[PDB]
């Protein structure tokens, strides 16, 4: 989380939190509920979004449900909506702790290597992920897509 | 059960107890003679404790650390929508490491 | 090392779980004392010096550790008390406002009941000065703050028993 | 081919690891010296003893000790007629004070083994601070009135804790007395009558 | 010389691990620990075992043990292997 | 012995006068009968080494098969061991009579003894007749009524002592038995 | 300030800024209207924040300004006064960069080398700030007193 | 680290003796087999990313290890374990080529299961791992070249169990 | 000492001991006669150099023992001469030591920590013990006051 | 690491009291035997080659360790015993000259007959090369220096015992 990013960046100086850094945990956790309000509503809509995001990642990549792609069958095509379902759970960890870790420490931290080792392609994941978020925008309206938009690319940015 | 209301607050009198004091008449007493008590039962009417206090550590999770992660025995919620399941299982574990998942 | 956060997030995670109302009342709970605790945080950074010079007053330096022969005697052995009751006064600053002891056994309780026995530091005498040093924590911050900043420090004090 | 075999590896090897298991420096397995006897179930009051007084926060220290803990059948021995003259006043809740010292003369600064002792008669204070000696002859080691039991247990800071029949008890140790009445002197016409005058210390009177 | 000058908060030298070690310390510790990088996935440098036990000394093993939690490390066993116990004079 | 009441820490460096985090409340109240439990346990163990000869030798001219060739008690190691049993069961009721309970006695000398004296021989119809003269021999002592020999105890009363420590003899009788 | 050590930390760890830095620096430009409010109440009250400053610091610590002080007579009274004027000033930079990153490269690194120096007891100084504190924190409203008493705790703290 | 040929040496070097008719009669037979290693060796160096991607799919790419709690949940606990995994692979390559297991327990096995223990690694589904490893491994280099590289993947799952 | 350290010294170098060093314990341990002499003369004159130690040190600090001073009162005055006497124990043990090393790990060692941590006026205890050094090297003669007054003032140099 | 000053020193710190007669008394005592130390550690810095030449020689030079499977046979695990027998010559000459055996157990006894199980060093030989070690440095220091550096040598053999 957020707080835990200021107790150790202030952990490996040796002293308390300085000035801004309490801003930054006091301005975290007044902003607190809204995340709360916020992933609610992204729970409600994992169903909603994860059937969409199997709309375009396939009409994009028929490579991959064709017969000898890596997706062709039904149970490879079975968790490939529950790897939706990890990503869409993390970013709801990510949008409540107010940053990037929960989407790096998992996820991120490694993930071609598991890809590589699993033969699906890398950048094939990068569209995945790029059309979960262009999934979520229709579910979402202008105040709060935005709010979770940083979230989604910094995955994309990770992947590469 | 308190079920002695037969016995009421005159039970352990002992009245005949009787000292003869030679020839003469028998001296009847009822003193009580308790036992060799000790009335054994915990955590009784106060405290009796002056502080010198700080005995509370928490429980061994194993070989990670206590508290830092009981994650595998928690209350917990919501699963998610899709999930497929295991198909081997392997045993459940116990502890996860000197480690979290928050790496 | 974990904060409230971070240990509701895992709760949520090593089980796989997203995130359920029930699991975030003590969120909506964390987030409510937020504002208390940065202020308790606050006042403990400004008076760091100065909690540390009342608890050792007020504990130990009326007890023949302090005088020679006793565990506290020489120079060195006097001002490593000073930096060693640091550590428990901020380290226990750190769960204050992460709301989680996690980080105190991860960076300050293992091997630390350990490492005094082999110096020979007394853990009796160690308790009390931070006992007393909760007792000054609790006077600065108020009563509540004082029951959080607090609640942290028996735990160090519980562990290093 | 050799039997004393050794360890290392490349040329010049026996077939062997290093240390004997590819360790060259071993982490210790030993616990402390209380939990040790703790462990043991036979040093049941005397690691309780050790808690009660204090005395165990000295025996938890780093310093190559030679503890002479006895077993408890040595506590429940002390039941001499004689050795329950001057050790049972300890049993008041009062006289911690004694108790520190004569549980304080069971530690030895060093590591005694009894190996170490073949026909050897060394003396030493203890932690208490009077002598003891201890001596070993004969393949029968002895620490004062000990008459040694189990011969060695390995402990955590390179400590020793052999298991002795008895309590020793220090050498210029007097038992405590029984707790008193302080006694005044009803008159003081008793007691100017019992100081001898200086007309009676030159012999001018009776 | 030793590492408790004066320095503290506000001082010139950044404030750092101070150790409360004698000039030439002969105190040493014999430590257990293991230690896992934490870092080898985005580095991607060869593999080191993270189980070790070492000798460190009392001049700096709190900078040492201070370090070990740092990066996630375990502590499993420490001793006092070489030196003496509320020793005044003589540690050097 | 030592453990059997509890004793205040006041010194530094303890870990128990600051973080004892208790008092021993059982063995606190113990010292509240303290100095009459100190002078029965002295009243038996000053005479503990005759109250186990004039036992055994009571056992011996009451059944006299025991010292008959053939018998349990004829050879001198066997004579030896049943002065040494006595004495050792003589000194556990006397930790059981000074820690105030039964806790010590039935786990360091009855747990395991009627399967020991079965597994040797002993007979067991003999050996309760020795701790009956111990159990007769002990509340004579402590209520000062023996009649060979009295000690100057203070002015009072230790009936309460003397059944809690005949308590305890037939406690090691039925256990054998 | 926030902006220069939000950056240097995501610079240390070759990556870009987290929604957790860039939802800060977004926040704290726009808290930037406020800041420049707070600073310009302390800039023209020096007169007073001052004077009255070591109006509290001599009653409280006689011994600094009687004979022997080091503060004794019109000489070092005046520059006795001229060191609260300066940290008055990296105060004043502390509020309006958000952080104690200007007081900490003035007027904080080696700050007790200075002192210990020139013979002053830097607990003096300390309590000099102190007093200065309190005549701060009451030209202000109590939503900014927890900003412009907030850095001068900071500077009380490494001052010892 | 002795090769059969350094083993073969030592033993008759630690008896001062010259290499007789049976130290020779070991490592002409060593020599015969030095045509069989090289190509055992020639295609797992080659194969080496695929035989890992075929042993995690085949023994724990399905069962609970790799789901939530289970371990190699996390990217970095996956990326650990084929990072981990091509040691095994790789060090009993170099056993198959030495013929002799010195180099695993000098360089792999010592310090490893009590390694495991303290990250909480399951030992039980790392031997499976190397079970079906090296059954993979027995496909490439054929019957008795995997009867050789299979000779040392046991050899690590005897030491690391 | 210097037997202690001449061996250290030459311990950390894998050597045994240069002529350099054994001619030096050699004559150190004849000079042994001659440091008796000198301890003894501080041994029991510590109620004078203790007791005049003070005197001139709150002659020349009257702050310290003022009302608001450290050692203010009966109490602290008298804890105020206890430190002198430890330091004047201290360079009895490093007379006949024949070096610091005594009065290195003792007393000076993190000294400033300590006195920081208690209030105390580091130079303050540093004009006490120049205040015993004169009384100290009045006692003796010229060729002993080269060397009771040489430890003082290392005493003097480390305590600052 | 304390000498007989060091010691004297701590003991009398340690209760807090001066330097009385007794304290004193042995400082004497350690001052006197000063001129004869440094003449006993003169020597054996001089001899100190043909002191380790005499003691192999003399203890362990033909007996079967030095033949093949004898521990001691190979030119490196010879080589360090004179390299290891110089540690027990040098660091007595250390105690002879600090006048207390602190110094052994400090840097030689900890670890050292735990380390000779590891390596599987023979400790009875070794102590004996010690006892041999010991019977030549009576040889060149003396009578009464050889007590001296004699007291120290049997202080190895009987912690490495
Ligand atoms: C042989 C057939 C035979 C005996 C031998 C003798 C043994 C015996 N004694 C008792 C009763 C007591 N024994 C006591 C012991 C002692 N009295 C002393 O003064 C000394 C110190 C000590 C002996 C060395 C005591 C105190 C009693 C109680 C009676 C009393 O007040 O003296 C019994 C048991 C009798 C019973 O249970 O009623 C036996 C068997 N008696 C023999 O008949
Ligand atoms: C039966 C249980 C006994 C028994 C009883 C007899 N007692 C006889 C006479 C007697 N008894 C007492 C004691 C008793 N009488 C009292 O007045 C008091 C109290 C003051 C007591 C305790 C006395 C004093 C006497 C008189 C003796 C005398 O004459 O000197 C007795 C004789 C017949 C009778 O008098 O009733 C009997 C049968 N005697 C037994 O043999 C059994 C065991
Ligand atoms: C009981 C079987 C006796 C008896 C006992 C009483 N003793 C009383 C007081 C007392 N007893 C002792 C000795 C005891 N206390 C110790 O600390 C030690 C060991 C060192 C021993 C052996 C002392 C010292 C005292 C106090 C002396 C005094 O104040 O007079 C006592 C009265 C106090 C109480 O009851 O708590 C009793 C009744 N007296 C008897 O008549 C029976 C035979
Ligand atoms: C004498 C009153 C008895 C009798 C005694 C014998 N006991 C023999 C051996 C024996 N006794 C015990 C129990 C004792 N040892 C303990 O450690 C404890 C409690 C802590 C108790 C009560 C044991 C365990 C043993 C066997 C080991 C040993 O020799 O100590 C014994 C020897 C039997 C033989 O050699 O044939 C005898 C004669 N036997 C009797 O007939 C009278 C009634
Ligand atoms: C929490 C983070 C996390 C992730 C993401 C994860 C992924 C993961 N994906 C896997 C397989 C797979 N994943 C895919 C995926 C896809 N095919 C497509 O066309 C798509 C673009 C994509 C899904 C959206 C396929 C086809 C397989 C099976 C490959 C095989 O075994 O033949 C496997 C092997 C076992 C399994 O399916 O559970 C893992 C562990 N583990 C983790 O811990
Ligand atoms: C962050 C978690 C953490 C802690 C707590 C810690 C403690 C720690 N305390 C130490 C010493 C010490 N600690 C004390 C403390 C005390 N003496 C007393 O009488 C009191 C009871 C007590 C003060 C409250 C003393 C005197 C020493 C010096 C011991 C010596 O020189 O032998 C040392 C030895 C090295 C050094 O100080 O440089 C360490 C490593 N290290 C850590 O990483
Ligand atoms: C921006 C950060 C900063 C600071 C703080 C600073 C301090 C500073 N203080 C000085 C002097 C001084 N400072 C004092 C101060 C005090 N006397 C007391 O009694 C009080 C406790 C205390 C003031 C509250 C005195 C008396 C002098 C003159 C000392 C002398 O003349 O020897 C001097 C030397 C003269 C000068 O150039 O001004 C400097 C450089 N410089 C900096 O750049
Ligand atoms: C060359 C000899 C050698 C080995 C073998 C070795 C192992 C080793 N494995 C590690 C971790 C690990 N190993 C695994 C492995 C697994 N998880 C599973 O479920 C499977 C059963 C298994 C894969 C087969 C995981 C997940 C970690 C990460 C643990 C963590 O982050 O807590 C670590 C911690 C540090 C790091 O990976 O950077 C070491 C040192 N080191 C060595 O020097
Ligand atoms: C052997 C090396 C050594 C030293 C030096 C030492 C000092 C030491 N000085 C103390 C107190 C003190 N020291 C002073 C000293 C002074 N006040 C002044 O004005 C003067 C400038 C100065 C003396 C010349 C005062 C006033 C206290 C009590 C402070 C208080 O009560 O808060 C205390 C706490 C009480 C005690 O246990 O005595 C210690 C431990 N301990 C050591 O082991």
């Amino acid at each position: 989380s957020l707080v835990t990013q200021v107790i150790l960046s202030a952990d490996d100086e040796l002293r308390y939190p300085t000035a801004g850094e309490l801003e930054t945990i006091s301005s975290y956790l007044k902003t607190g509920e809204y995340r709360i309000r916020l992933i609610s509503i992204l729970q409600g809509k994992e169903q909603e979004i994860i059937r969409l995001a199997s709309k375009k990642i396939f009409q994009l990549h028929p490579e991959y449900i064709a017969p000898g792609g890596n997706a062709s069958g039904a149970r490879q095509r079975a968790l490939c909506l529950r790897d939706y379902g990890w990503y869409l759970r993390l970013i709801t960890y990510a949008i409540l702790a107010g940053d990037k870790e929960p989407l790096e420490k998992i996820g991120i931290i490694g993930v071609r290597e598991m890809y590589n080792s699993l033969g699906v392609p890398i950048i094939g994941m990068i569209d995945a992920i790029k059309c979960l978020k262009e999934a979520t925008v229709e579910v979402i309206s202008q105040e709060e897509e935005d709010f979770v938009a940083p979230y989604y690319d910094y995955i994309i940015q990770g992947m590469s | 059960d308190v079920v002695n209301a037969a016995y009421p607050k005159n039970i352990k009198n002992k009245a005949p107890v009787i000292s003869f004091d030679g020839k003469k008449g028998v001296k009847l007493e009822m003193v009580t003679l308790q036992t060799f008590a000790g009335d054994d039962s915990e955590d009784t009417l106060f405290d009796y404790s002056s502080g010198k206090f700080m005995p509370q550590k928490p429980a061994d999770m194993g070989i990670a650390w206590p508290s830092g992660d009981g994650r595998q025995a928690e209350m917990k919620g919501g699963k998610g929508s899709f999930n497929q399941p295991d198909l081997r299982k392997y045993g459940p574990f116990p502890d996860f490491l000197k480690r979290s998942m928050d790496l | 090392m974990q904060d409230a956060i971070t240990s509701v997030i895992n709760a949520a995670d090593v089980q796989g779980k997203y995130l359920d109302a029930n699991s975030v009342e003590k969120l909506r709970g964390y987030f409510q004392t937020g504002e208390l605790r940065v202020r308790a945080a606050a006042t403990i950074a400004a008076n760091a010096a100065t909690i540390i010079k009342e608890a050792v007053a007020k504990s130990l330096l009326y007890s023949d550790i302090t005088r020679p022969g006793g565990n506290m005697y020489t120079t060195r052995r006097y001002a490593a008390c000073i930096r060693d009751l640091d550590y428990y006064l901020r380290y226990a600053t750190y769960g204050m406002l992460a709301g989680d002891p996690s980080i105190l056994d991860e960076r300050v309780l293992n091997g630390l009941k350990e490492t005094y026995n082999s110096l020979g530091v007394p853990i009796g005498a160690t308790i009390q000065a931070i006992q007393a040093m909760k007792e000054v924590t609790g006077s600065l911050v108020g009563s509540d703050a004082g029951k959080e900043m607090g609640l942290y420090f028996d735990y160090i004090c519980s562990g290093l028993s | 081919r050799t039997a004393y075999p050794y360890t290392g590896s490349g040329y010049g090897s026996a077939g062997v690891p290093y240390g004997q298991d590819t360790y060259g420096y071993k982490a210790t397995t030993a616990k402390s010296i209380t939990e040790t006897a703790a462990q043991a179930g036979v040093f049941n009051t005397f690691v309780k003893l050790l808690n009660e007084s204090g005395v165990e926060k000295l025996v938890e220290q780093a310093g190559p000790y030679t503890v002479f803990a006895p077993t408890d059948d040595a506590f429940a021995a002390l039941l001499e007629p004689h050795s329950f003259n001057k050790l049972a006043t300890l049993l008041r809740p009062e006289n911690n004070d004694a108790l520190r010292k004569v549980l304080m003369h069971h530690v030895i600064p060093g590591a005694f083994t009894s190996a170490s002792l073949m026909d050897r008669a060394v003396t030493v204070k203890s932690l208490a601070g009077e002598p003891i000696s201890i001596m070993g002859l004969n393949k029968l080691v002895t620490a004062g009135t000990a008459k040694v039991v189990r011969a060695d247990v390995p402990c955590a800071n390179g400590c020793i804790i052999h298991a002795v029949s008895s309590v020793i008890i220090p050498p210029n140790y007097v038992p405590v007395p029984q707790p008193t009445k302080p006694v005044f002197p009803r008159s003081v016409i008793a007691e100017i009558a019992k100081l001898p005058t200086p007309r009676q210390a030159l012999g001018l009177d009776p | 010389a030793y590492d408790m000058d004066g320095t503290g908060a506000g001082s010139l030298e950044p404030r750092g691990i101070k150790s409360s070690a004698v000039e030439k310390d002969s105190r040493c510790f014999k430590v257990t620990f293991v230690l896992p990088s934490q870092s080898r996935l985005y580095t991607f440098r060869e593999l080191q075992n993270v189980y070790t036990t070492k000798m460190v000394p009392f001049s700096s093993w709190y900078a040492e043990q201070q370090r070990i939690q740092k990066m996630g490390g375990k502590i499993l066993k420490v001793e006092l292997v070489a030196g003496g116990q509320m020793r005044s004079v003589g540690n050097q | 012995m030592l453990d059997a009441f509890s004793r205040v820490v006041v010194n530094s460096d303890a870990k128990a006068a600051y973080v004892g985090g208790s008092d021993l409340q059982a063995l606190k109240s113990f010292i509240a009968d303290g100095n009459k439990r100190l002078d029965a346990v002295n009243s038996i163990v000053s005479n503990a080494s005759c109250m186990v000869s004039d036992a055994v030798s009571g056992m011996i001219c009451e059944n006299p098969g025991l010292i008959s060739p053939g018998g349990n008690c004829y050879t001198n190691r066997r004579m030896a061991a049943c002065l040494r049993d006595g004495e050792i069961i003589l000194r556990y009721v006397s930790y059981a009579l000074l820690a105030g309970d039964a806790s010590v006695l039935e786990d360091r000398c009855l747990n395991g003894l009627k399967e020991t004296y079965i597994a040797l021989g002993v007979p067991t119809n003999s050996s309760i007749r020795a701790v009956s003269i111990m159990k007769a021999q002990a509340v004579a002592f402590i209520t000062n009524t023996a009649t060979e020999r009295k000690m100057s105890f203070a002015a009072g009363d230790c009936t309460s002592l003397a059944s809690e420590v005949a308590s305890y003899f037939d406690r090691v009788g039925a256990a054998i038995s | 300030s926030i902006v220069t050590k939000s950056i240097v930390n995501a610079d240390a760890e070759a990556r870009y800024l987290s929604p957790g830095e860039l939802d800060r620096i977004k926040s704290f430009v726009l808290s930037g209207q406020r800041r420049l409010r707070i600073a310009q109440t302390l800039t023209e009250n020096r007169e007073r924040i001052v004077k009255q400053g070591g109006q509290q610091l001599f009653q409280r610590r006689p011994d600094v300004v009687s004979p022997g002080g080091n503060a004794y007579g019109e000489e070092m009274t005046a520059t006795c006064l001229r060191d609260l004027d300066y940290y008055l000033r990296l105060v004043t930079y502390g509020i309006i960069a958000g952080d104690v990153t200007p007081i900490e490269e003035i007027g904080l690194v080696g700050v007790k080398e200075m002192y210990s120096a020139l013979g002053t007891p830097i607990s003096g100084v300390a309590e000099g700030i102190r007093c200065m504190k309190d005549v701060a924190c009451s030209l202000l409203s109590g939503e900014d007193a927890a900003e412009v008493g907030f850095y001068f705790d900071y500077t009380l703290a490494a001052m010892q």
